[PDB]
């Protein structure tokens, strides 16, 4: 994965697992 | 009024019963101490009676009054009139055990009231103390109040009771359908067979030369214990920050190369594995990590107690490593510091009924021997560590010293000391790519 | 009348500062809750302000008064008179965070006093509870105080937060990999790759046997940091006078032989080079040298703070060396003195958010080992240095011990401990003529 793909995957992981306090 | 909780009748009854029946001293001596009496005359009488009883003399009325008179302390007690009144007024047919328990109980409650008053007074006049200092003071006071009562249950037990407990333990060993594990599951089959897991109330030492995979193996044990159990697992790490611990844990659980994680060069399958691992970890949620530096045994014990209070018990405690812990009052001598650390860890393990796994280092001279596998004598500066540990496991990788080694990827766990079993070497597979130890699948001689 | 602890002025300051400046609200919100305020009106005011801030409305005087008047609660607070008093007395020079911390502190003290009163009143009235029940009740009440509190930056955190921090760090590293030119530049490509520069808030130790080139390497690092940045670079040279350091720096920057400068045998081109170097240095003006001897950690911290205040920050701090520093209160024990020095240096590094490099010496026994490359244990009497340092580098030159060495002119920087990265050996070229280290252009294994 490149930069954008890795960022999208990480964002999807965060959305699936919640943890809204990271931002 | 704010009455001080006490009961004179129980004390007078106890003293009268002791005067009348000298054979009951023991039944009173195991339930109450001299300092447990509320009035000065009663404490003085009890002290004199203890002196007479342990000097081999009768404790009748005339001898006790005369002996108090000889030391000039008879008038302070109340006189021969008061001693005779104590002897006469209290009936012989009494249950002195209940009275001794009552005297024991009032002392504890009164001391609790005293500590509460001291806490309030300290709160009103902090004298430069922070909230943390006040909390430390309160915890120390309540701990001094509560701890050490347990010596009543500790002592010479009856042979029948110990035999019955042993029979219960053996029959529970027989009846259990597990595969040889009675304690916390280590996650490795051969080590489980040889050790029956990590036993509660035992001191466990993990030792290796630097860069042998000591922290990696310990983290693998932690992950296996977390996966195969339900009780919380607590980690104290003076060596690495919690973020690196979590990165290693992700590499171990997801089976993804650690270099890729460090450099960010991951692929789709690795991302899927990491997602699955994160989902499992967030589903379980039973691992706690404390990466503070410069820990002292008091801090470790306090935080472990806080965790056990919060979650009703611990399943395993892991410390990495004990060579970084500090005891400020014994900083002058390192050997005494290590001995105090080991004793406090063993006491904590016994108290909380949990396995405690502490990591430790060995001496450098070991690398100058013909054979570099550790022995007990290789724990120099740490004799108390060898003396107090219930289990001692050394990690040995042959490829670390020899590039020609035929044992690449193979690690040896060497049992230097086993309190309740055999000793020897167990082989495992080392995958440094994922920072993991696994069961050895090769042939076993 | 025993007044329980409170301070109306601090509460009034918090409310007034929130009234005058609404952008500070978050700082107050993270430090205080509505239950920490002693008077009912102050709690009501803070609750109304919290609700208004949540709804998105401003919380200035007029808006707050209008909102209170709508709900009919203006009379309970004290009126627009009291609101105007709060507005008037509080100045706009408000450090609301400190006042909020003070409010928090009073609340903790109040709760501790109340819990002590409850425990004592329970002691006077057992109501059938046993001693174990009373002790458990007291322990639970006292322990509940520390629940949560500020155990985020002062204790174990939540696993999800640590995992998110790891993910964010991986994102930051992978998005823009510049190969060690993101933190403080070290001036060496391989050292930048292995260490990612000299990280702020990190303690860095440089160690070697005498005459290996510790001072030379440290000065080269200082020169590289000064040339590749704009912030001041501060040197604490307890080993050499500033004149010799400046002569070495001139030799390094102008690439003139150090012996020629020391003996004055310079030709016209060398004089031109030295003049150019001096001109560049006087144009930059970002190097500060302090050659005092016997410095305590307090003086070092004070002078570093003074420099950071005067010139708006620091980029690197260098100390040479820590075996010459003094702690008079611990002069009897060398280990305690070194531990105190390392602790204070780490605290200073964390406070000023700067890399702190401290030089150290090794024991003679290293020259007796089969392999003379330095190791951590060669830091005898300085275990705390190994414990507290974020980065540890050893300087080794093979040509010092072997005249017929094949590695002449090649020095090794061995990373014995890195807290946030890998470890290994970095090879550099040693030009002793110019007192310089340079990047190794030879083949790399
Ligand atoms: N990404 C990796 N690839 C291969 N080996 C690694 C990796 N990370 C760590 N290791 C190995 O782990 C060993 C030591 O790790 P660790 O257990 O954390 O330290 P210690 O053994 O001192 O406790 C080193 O010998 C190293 O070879
Ligand atoms: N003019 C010079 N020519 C060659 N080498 C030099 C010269 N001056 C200093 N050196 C080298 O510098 C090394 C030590 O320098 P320095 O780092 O200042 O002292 P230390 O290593 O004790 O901190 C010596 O080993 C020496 O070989
Ligand atoms: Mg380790
Ligand atoms: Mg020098």
């Amino acid at each position: 994965l490149n930069r954008a793909q890795a960022l999208a995957k990480i964002a999807e992981i965060k959305a699936k697992f919640g943890l809204k306090g990271a931002s | 009024l704010k009455v001080p909780p006490h009961s004179i009748e129980a004390e007078q009854s106890v003293l009268g019963g002791l005067m009348l029946d000298n054979e009951r001293w023991d039944d009173v001596a195991e339930r109450v101490v001299a300092d447990d009496f509320y009035t000065r005359p009663h404490r003085h009488i009890f002290t004199e009676m203890a002196r007479l009883q342990e000097s081999g003399s009768p404790i009748d009325l005339i001898t006790l009054a005369e002996s108090l008179e000889r030391q000039g302390q008879l008038d302070s007690v109340g006189g021969f009139a008061y001693l005779a009144e104590l002897s006469k007024n209290t009936p012989s047919a009494a249950n002195i055990s209940a009275y001794a328990d009552i005297v024991r109980e009032r002392a504890v409650v009164r001391e609790m009231i005293s500590v509460a008053n001291e806490i309030a007074e300290a709160g009103f006049d902090p004298q430069g103390r922070t909230s943390e200092d006040l909390l430390d003071l309160a915890e120390s006071r309540v701990f001094k109040i509560a701890e050490s009562r347990a010596n009543k249950d500790e002592g010479p037990k009856n042979i029948a009771d110990v035999l019955d407990a042993t029979v219960a333990r053996i029959e529970q060993l027989f009846q259990q359908p597990h595969d040889g594990v009675t304690g916390v599951n280590t996650g490795y089959d051969d080590l489980n067979k040889k050790t029956a897991g990590l036993q509660p109330s035992d001191l466990i030492i993990v030792a290796a030369r630097p860069s042998m995979g000591k922290t990696t193996f310990a983290m693998n044990l932690v992950e296996n214990a977390a996966m195969l159990q339900d009780k919380p697992v607590l980690i104290f790490s003076l060596e690495m920050p919690s973020e690196q611990i979590m990165m290693r844990s992700l590499a171990s659980l997801s089976r993804v190369d650690q270099t890729k994680i460090r450099t960010g060069q991951l692929d789709d399958e690795d991302w899927a594995r990491i997602s699955g691992t994160m989902g499992i970890l967030l589903e379980k949620r039973n691992i706690y990590i404390d990466d503070s530096s410069g820990l002292t045994p008091t801090e470790v014990r306090s935080r472990a107690r806080r965790i056990a209070r919060e979650h009703g018990g611990i399943g395993l405690i892991m410390i990495d490593y004990l060579q970084l812990m500090r005891v400020p009052a014994l900083s002058d001598n390192r050997t005494l510091e290590i001995a105090e650390i080991s004793r406090s860890l063993k006491a904590l393990a016994k108290e909380l009924n949990v396995p405690v796994v502490a990591l430790s280092q060995l001496n450098r001279s070991l690398e100058q021997r013909a054979d570099k596998r550790p022995v007990n004598s290789d724990l120099r500066e740490s004799g108390s560590i060898e003396q107090d540990a219930d289990l001692i496991m050394f990690i040995y990788r042959d490829e670390v010293y020899h590039e020609n080694s035929d044992l690449k990827g193979i690690a040896e766990i060497i049992i230097g000391k086993q309190r309740n079993g055999p000793i020897g070497t167990v082989r495992l597979t080392f995958n440094g790519q994922w920072s993991r130890f696994d069961n050895y699948a090769g042939p076993q001689y």
